[PDB]
């Protein structure tokens, strides 16, 4: 009843990742004067002001100066920003009366319907801002004489444990809910990021915790739990080398209870490397799923991208799975594939070519797309399928005349 | 094999710092 | 006039290659489709869920503002 183990292997090996960080309050960072963006400077400032707070509490007049100067800029920026809110409110009360501003209705594409039959239901007053964002969720086949949207997706994002805009624990949450009198869909995801050190206080060392849950009634009558803990550090082999490891646990709770049901355990690695003129990004994973009744099933997956200096326009990627079903001594089931892309410009048009190789069935798939924004010189190949249709028309018109 | 021991080589050397 | 005659005249010769039906069988014999683009999705319903790929995540910047 659990998903196939290739789903877990694909999910645990998808490239070199990068976690969520700290966001800075722009008026207090770079006190008063305008700033620019740089990751190391913001990451330095967030840990620097916590350190200066601890030293200022302990005594230390040089830290007290810095923390008081930050407090002065913080107060000035906050009062300026509430003044901007008051000015915007007065301007809105002048431009409209006691009336409100109204959104655009959603565009669902063409239909055999008058297309403003239900457009008055998606034009509403704004509310402006409350913290969360909502989008409607739509199905593939809607009802015939109505709008197709059925569910609501909520999104929230915050940074709770900060002192004065020097944050702690980036956090976000996403819930999809569809409720009616027949069914119930409830999906959810949460991420929490924890930062251990940034340079020059250390190297960049960040862990990330992800949780997710799946409820779908009355189809499944079991719920799905996943938990991922994964850790990244820049280094471990050389300067600025983005390494990371991680583990994943998953369960199908029977009746909703997370203490009973089949389980899945997996681990993953990522790395980058630069040797010669070849830069490579690789990741690998192993999953040890439990079956419904059969027991251990294990799988291996790996992905690689080989960047190349010379010929900087050729992209090439390689992928591998290995399957180990029971009777493991003679059921090793391999699979590997290759992918190449390139890109030209000719005849006033932009060409892109993609070559794909699956290597189990020895098939080569080539796909070229072109785009001419200048003329219709690219249509000379359109004479190729137009001939054969005629050869399938007269041959029909002969057989329809017999 | 490969992604059990070397999946703990990275875990042990990340524990070696913190 | 000359162009639309010569292009069709060359298409008659080039399209009249030998066999012309074994490659139909070769293309249609692979009823498994071309491999499609991977996305992270939920197990039960397959709605997309968000990704942390480094080459996309390195361009992102956020900030903090006071609330009203
Ligand atoms: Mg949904």
């Amino acid at each position: 009843r659990l998903p196939p183990m290739t789903f877990f292997v694909e999910q645990m090996s998808e490239g070199v990742l990068k976690p969520e960080g700290w966001a800075t309050m722009e008026t207090v960072a770079g006190l008063g004067e305008e700033v620019t963006e740089d990751e190391g400077a913001e990451s330095f400032n967030h840990v620097y002001y916590r350190q200066m707070y601890e030293l200022a509490v302990a005594g230390d007049p040089w830290a007290q100066r810095e923390y008081a100067a930050m407090l002065r800029a913080y107060d000035k920026g906050c009062e300026s920003y509430r003044a901007s809110y008051e000015e915007a409110d007065v301007d809105a009360n002048v431009e409209y009366g006691v009336e409100s501003y109204v959104v655009d209705p959603i565009d669902f594409g063409p239909s055999f319907d008058p297309e403003d039959m239900y457009s008055h239901r998606h034009a509403y007053a704004e509310a402006a801002d409350a913290g969360v964002t909502v989008i409607p969720s739509q199905d593939y086949y809607g009802p015939e004489h109505d709008d197709p949207l059925n569910g609501i997706v909520f999104q929230y994002e915050a940074q709770p444990f900060s002192r004065h805009g020097w944050g702690g624990v980036p956090f976000d949450l996403t819930v999809c809910c569809e409720k009616d009198k027949t069914s119930l869909c409830l999906q959810g995801e949460t991420h929490v990021s924890l930062v251990h050190s940034v340079p020059p206080f250390g190297p960049r060392h960040i862990t990330q915790v992800t949780g997710s849950w799946e409820v779908l009634r009355p189809n499944i009558k079991d719920v799905m739990y996943q938990l991922e803990v994964d850790t990244f550090k820049d280094g471990l082999l050389g300067k600025s080398d983005h390494a990371g490891c991680g583990l994943m646990l998953a369960r199908l709770g029977e009746g909703g209870d997370p203490r009973k049901g089949p389980t899945a355990v997996g681990v993953r690695l990522q790395d980058t490397l630069r040797v010669g003129p070849f830069k490579l990004e690789a990741c690998a994973s192993k999953v040890a799923v439990q079956g419904p009744t059969g027991g251990k099933e294990e799988g291996w997956g790996a992905r690689a991208f080989v960047g190349y200096d010379w010929l900087p326009g050729l992209g090439m990627a390689f992928d591998f799975i290995q399957e180990r079903t029971p009777e493991e001594g003679g059921k090793r089931l391999r699979g590997y594939g290759a992918n190449f892309t390139y890109d030209w410009e000719a005849l006033g048009a932009a060409f892109g070519m993609e070559v794909d190789y699956v290597a189990a069935s020895e098939s080569v798939f080539v796909s070229v797309n072109a785009f001419s924004g200048n003329d219709y010189r690219l249509g000379w190949l359109l004479l190729l399928p137009a001939v054969n249709y005629f050869k399938e028309t007269v041959s029909s018109l002969w057989a329809r005349l017999r | 094999k490969f992604i059990f021991w070397a999946a703990m080589v990275y875990a042990t050397l990340y524990g070696n710092y913190e | 006039a000359v162009k639309v005659a010569l292009g069709v005249a060359f298409a008659f010769w080039w399209t009249s290659g030998p066999g012309a039906d074994e490659e139909m069988d070769a293309k249609a014999q692979q009823e498994p489709d071309r491999r499609s683009q991977y996305t992270r999705h939920y197990a039960f319903k397959g709605r997309g869920r968000k990704e942390f790929l480094r080459s996309d995540m390195k361009n992102d910047a956020n900030e903090l503002v006071p609330t009203r």
